């Protein structure tokens, strides 16, 4: 069960070369030892490309053993009685071998076979799950999706909670690992009351995860009761370096300090963001946006302010602070302008009966383009 | 302010502190808002019923 | 069969497709912003400090 | 082998001929003739290619003929001609009955059933000319014939409904010549061309025909368009008279797109924002009227830009038109980040492409455009701001320089801002509450009279078939 | 309304072509 | 076709007819008569003095004045009857800018005046001035008295209800709809 997940988890880091040579090669200790325990073999040609023959006769070997074994077993079992369960059973096991060795295709055909024979509901379930975990392995989003949908046709037939902590968090990672946090954040956050490591990442990952996902979705009370007054999270203290960050980032968001924020912020980015497989690729988007929220914050509460307290307060020169504000604005979330030649910062304020009327409008045109559509289709006819 | 327990704006640089004690907007508009939000969902599931007739 | 004689009248409006000559004859920019902060809040603070 | 299937196809044809006859020979249906004849049409072409294209020679050789004999002629001529017993007449088996036309009463002139015959020929050969790419003599000698059998007739409203295809194929044809090559005798036709369209078109008012009216409409303006005379086309469609009644939904596209165009190039977009929208909604989007959609498209960002406003970088994106739309994506980024240099390398590159469709032209007004943007960027970010640092900023080149383009774009409101000479800065005055205002009541207002013509629009319509339906048996 | 008083048109296009069939029988 | 169409003449008198339009300020048409010369001005007869309007059009768009301005005084070493468009086209600009002007600020000073409309003389500057309804007392400029006169004389006409609109008139217009 765990070399499934954890083989891919780890060999990711030694990919990348965004991290330190020094990081890389580090890493690359652990992957290495895996790749010939557990003969990757085939993936691995594949790995190699990307940053002894042995392995591999090793390969052939095993392959030919485990194969040659089973091969005459399953034609005995044939023979032999019970259709329905023992060699379901034994079809399962074949696929759990090719999953091991990291081809895709040869586990999806075996583990069908299962699923065709009438089988307990109980059973059903835990086999679909299975087949979309080979998914997560080279990290496809296409084909996650699919086999997803599926498990949700029996999960209530089985009817069983522990294999619905199992379905929860498998749609965490298929959503964690796309741009879209709104959906994550429900199911991620939830998989701290139960958790279940079974051919998922461990818990301490779940726990750092669920903090940044936290951040990105709940209003102010919310969601910092979501990602603080969690008694799990407190009780695991700061235990490795990366959970360490977030939340020192999520305390000092939440205490409004903003002289620490910016000395946080850059922290997440280094030891947080780039570790993780699935926020490699929003890196990019995330950190910015928290630039964006926290000076929010701070305007929402001030008529006006000064550049040379505001810039101070964060830890930047005046100049930094003007350039990157300049960026904010236009795509509005900060609702403010700079009145330069004085220095003052006004917050435009038109929150109250005129907002209101704004958004009416807009969302009216929004339907009244529909109408016009589908009006001049049928209209044909 | 950021609580909101007097809910008002600090202004900085005239160094007042204004207090506004309005409550919450105008419930008519907001309840506008959610009609007219209903209506989205109607039309959508009227055209894929219509498709057939196109 | 009756809507294909439209289909056709358009394209030979257009000449062949446009569609397919071009490959034959042949905030999504914004830089990670975290690399620049980086030294922007070290040069403020060297300053600020010793101040 | 060549005969059986020559045959079945000839048979085909037949069949399908009877059968429109019979509806029109039969009181006037004129929707069920009509609707018939343009699917006839795709069949016809979609036939053609298998089962033998000489199914029109055996049928040519058992009809009636006049002088459709010697057309064919003609046609067998330019593509070689042979012989096989296709001297006229050579086949009889019509056999004296007047479903496919008493062979001896035709020829003495006390019936002619012919008639409608020889157009549905003309209809076929034209049809077949331009599948199969026969050209130069052909077209010539079809243009020739055509114009003049026409004008022997004089037209019945459902005859008209005939010639409402007949004359996009005549145009068509034309140009294919024009195009390949040049020639003093081109440009001397294209008088002749116009002439001729415009004389039909007085004529389909009189005859209440609003299918071939329109037809009409959409290839005059298309011709002003090609040779560029932009104030012919202006002065003949403020005579507006092109019905939305009878006309396919296919041509209103057309229509809309013509509209579009020649506002463009004059400055006037906002009538042009609404024409474009529509010919989009109007288009059957399929499989090969993707090249009609492809043009319109890349004029649809051009008209918006040039408005002010700016296209989403996602639409060109999660479309399945993204390689054609890459020149398209380089403009629109370029007058966001309001750099004017790389705005100026960019239509330089792509200087061919852009030309050939004829947006270039409307590309070198985009010019002021990126400057424009670059003022409005500055005014929402610093609500005051000296006029020193504007000019750094966008890298103009004195301060007297940036005085004349805020002072020329304020004039136009795009800004929204007043220059304070006094003191030094310019001042944003767009500073919002414009719900105490009146404003609020003037916008609802509109949106109010707008339903109202959907509800008309709606219920017209809706009653109609039922009508049709009641009166007719039914169980 | 619009579109239910369509789906019952399109129904009756069917019963009219059925109806030629059932009075050629009659006759 | 090319056999005899084209000359050097052709290039002079299209110059010549495109600062005329200019001159009319019919931008309209302007563009227009460019999209149907296109192809016989492309490289057939090149941009060589049918340059002179294409350039001119493209600063007062961008609405660089100063630009505009220079090209007409530096058009002296390119006159060869090109001075009766060229003066006129100096008029044209003056009254482009005074519109301006007015919906920026209600004082420049004379000097001010002056250097933005291109008068070489201060004492025409002022005389320009009434001729343009506007009074200049103690060196400022008064924008303040016609633009408001005009407005108040333009709202005395006859068009004119439906134009102005009242909210009156939209309960009426509504109900009829209604109960045709």
């Amino acid at each position: 069960r765990v070399p499934n997940y954890e083989v891919s988890e780890k060999a990711f880091l030694l990919t990348q070369s965004k991290v330190s040579i020094e990081q890389r090669k580090e890493a690359a200790e652990f992957v290495l030892a895996k790749i010939k325990e557990e003969e990757m073999a085939p993936y691995y040609k594949y790995l190699c490309e990307e940053y002894d023959q042995e392995l591999y006769n090793e390969l052939c070997k095993k392959n030919e053993s485990k194969i040659k074994e089973l091969n005459e077993k399953i034609q005995k079992l044939e023979e032999d009685d019970e259709g329905e369960l023992e060699q379901a059973q034994a079809w399962i096991n074949l696929g759990e071998y090719y999953a091991q060795i990291g081809d895709k295709d040869n586990a999806e055909k075996t583990l069908g076979k299962s699923l065709s024979k009438a089988i307990s509901t109980g059973a059903k379930i835990d086999v679909m799950l299975t087949i979309a975990r080979l998914g997560f392995f080279y990290n496809d989003q296409l084909y996650v999706k699919e086999k997803l949908e599926a498990v949700n046709s029996m999960i209530e037939k089985g009817g069983d909670w522990e294999r619905r902590n199992r379905y929860k968090t498998y749609y965490g990672i298929h959503c964690l690992a796309v741009r879209n946090f709104k959906e994550a954040a429900k199911l991620l956050v939830d998989s701290l009351a139960t958790f279940t490591s079974i051919e998922l990442t461990s818990y301490e990952s779940i726990a750092t995860y669920a903090s940044v996902t936290g951040l990105f979705t709940l209003e102010r009370t919310d969601l910092k009761s979501k990602v603080i007054d969690s008694p799990e999270l407190l009780s695991l203290i700061s235990t490795t370096a990366a959970l360490q960050s977030i939340s020192s980032l999520t305390i000092s968001l939440y205490a409004s300090d903003y002289a620490s924020y910016f000395p946080y912020l850059l922290e997440t980015y280094a030891n947080v963001l780039i570790p993780c497989k699935y926020l490699n690729r929003h890196a990019d988007f995330f950190v910015r946006e928290m630039r964006r929220k926290v000076y929010a914050q701070l305007l929402e509460s001030y008529k006006t302010l000064s550049l040379k307290s505001m810039a101070s307060a964060f830890g930047v020169s005046v100049a930094f602070l003007d350039n990157d504000l300049g960026k904010f604005i236009p795509n509005k979330q900060l609702n403010c302008v700079i009145d330069r030649v004085n220095g003052i910062v006004e917050t435009n304020r038109p929150d109250n009966k005129n907002a209101q009327y704004h958004l009416l409008v807009k969302q009216g045109d929004g339907l009244l383009t529909k109408l016009q559509k589908y009006g001049a289709a049928v209209r044909l006819t | 302010i950021l609580d909101k327990i007097f809910y008002g704006v600090l202004d900085q640089g005239n160094g007042w502190l204004y207090v506004y004690e309005t409550p919450n907007q105008d419930a008519t508009y907001d309840s506008a808002l959610e009609l007219v939000g209903q209506l989205n969902k109607v039309v959508d599931q009227l055209f894929e019923k219509a498709s057939v007739l196109y | 069969t009756k809507k294909k004689n439209e289909e056709i009248n358009k394209k030979s409006l257009e000449e062949d497709d446009e569609f397919e000559d071009f490959p034959i004859d042949t905030d999504d920019v914004e830089v990670d912003d975290d690399f620049t902060n980086e030294l922007k809040a070290e040069l403020d603070r060297y300053k600020r400090e010793n101040q | 082998l060549h005969h059986s299937e020559k045959k079945y196809a000839e048979e085909d044809q037949v069949q399908e001929l009877l059968k429109v006859l019979n509806e029109i020979s039969k009181t006037t249906l004129t929707l069920d003739p009509r609707y018939i004849w343009r699917s006839l049409k795709d069949l016809s072409s979609l036939r053609n290619q298998e089962l033998l294209n000489a199914e029109t020679l055996c049928f040519t050789v058992n009809v009636l003929y006049p002088d459709s004999s010697s057309f064919k002629k003609n046609l067998l001529k330019f593509i070689t001609s042979n012989h096989k017993s296709s001297v006229p007449g050579s086949a009889e088996l019509r056999n004296s009955y007047p479903a496919s036309f008493y062979s001896v009463n035709t020829e003495k002139k006390t019936i002619e059933v012919t008639a409608e015959i020889n157009c549905f020929m003309h209809l076929l050969v034209q049809l077949f000319l331009w599948d199969s790419k026969e050209l130069e003599q052909l077209v010539e000698f079809n243009r020739k014939v055509v114009i003049p059998n026409l004008l022997c007739y004089y037209n019945l409203r459902s005859l008209n409904l005939i010639n409402a295809k007949l004359w996009f194929y005549i145009y068509l044809s034309h140009e294919t010549l024009a195009r390949s090559s040049e020639e003093i005798n081109s440009d001397n036709q294209n008088i002749i061309l116009r002439s001729t369209m415009m004389k039909f078109l007085k004529i389909a008012s009189l005859k209440h025909d609003n299918e071939t009216k329109a037809m009409l409409i959409n290839l005059i303006l298309r011709d002003f368009l090609n040779n560029g005379e932009v104030d012919s086309a202006s002065d003949f469609i403020s005579k507006l008279e092109y019905p939305h009644t009878d006309v396919s939904s296919s041509l209103e596209a057309r229509y809309f797109f013509y509209l579009s165009k020649i506002n463009a190039i004059q400055l006037d977009y906002s009538t042009a924002n609404e024409y474009i929208i529509a010919a989009i909604r109007k288009a059957p989007h399929n499989s090969k009227s993707l090249g009609f959609l492809q043009q319109s498209n890349k004029l649809h960002c051009c008209i918006q830009l040039l408005m002010g406003d700016i296209p989403e970088l996602s639409f060109f994106h999660q479309s399945n038109m993204q390689k054609s739309l890459l020149p398209y994506y380089h403009l629109t980024k370029a007058v966001k980040l309001g750099d004017l240099k790389k705005f100026t390398s960019t239509i330089t590159k792509y200087k061919q492409l852009l030309l050939k469709d004829d947006t270039y032209q409307l590309c070198v007004r985009l010019r002021s455009n990126v400057i424009k943007t670059g003022i409005r960027i500055i005014s929402l970010t610093y609500k005051k701001i000296s006029l020193r640092d504007i000019c750094l900023k966008l890298n103009l080149d004195s301060e007297q320089t940036v005085e004349y383009m805020v002072s020329r774009a304020i004039r136009d409101g795009v800004i929204e801002a007043k220059i304070n000479h006094e003191d030094g800065f310019i001042e944003t005055t767009e500073l919002l509450n414009i719900y105490d205002s009146e404003d609020p009541q003037q916008v609802f207002d509109e949106r109010i009279k707008f339903a109202n013509q959907l509800h008309d629009e709606y219920l017209v319509s809706m009653r109609y078939p039922e009508d049709k339906k009641t009166q007719q048996n039914e169980k | 309304e619009l579109m239910v008083i369509y789906i019952s048109n399109l129904v009756r296009s069917i019963i009219a072509f059925d109806d030629l069939i059932e009075n050629k029988i009659q006759n | 076709n090319h056999k005899l169409s084209e000359s050097d003449k052709k290039s002079k008198l299209i110059s010549l007819y495109l600062l005329n339009l200019l001159s009319q300020n019919n931008t309209t048409k302007f563009h227009s008569e460019l999209q149907y010369l296109d192809k016989h001005i492309k490289n057939l007869e090149d941009d060589s003095l049918l340059s002179y309007p294409i350039k001119l059009d493209r600063w007062l768009m961008e609405g660089s004045y100063q630009k505009a301005w220079d090209l007409l005084q530096s058009g002296s070493q390119n006159i060869s009857e090109f001075d009766s468009f060229t003066d006129i086209l100096k008029s044209a600009i003056r009254d482009e800018i005074a519109k301006n002007t007015e919906l920026s600020y209600d004082f420049l000073p004379l000097s001010n005046i002056k250097a933005l409309l291109f008068f070489n003389n201060e004492k025409e500057t002022e005389k320009f001035a009434l001729e343009r309804n506007w009074p200049i007392v103690n060196s400022k400029v008064y924008f303040n008295n016609q633009s408001k006169e005009k407005a108040d004389y333009e709202d005395e006409m006859m068009h004119e209800e439906d134009q102005k609109t009242n909210i009156i008139e939209k309960a009426m217009d509504y109900a009829i709809s209604i109960e045709n």
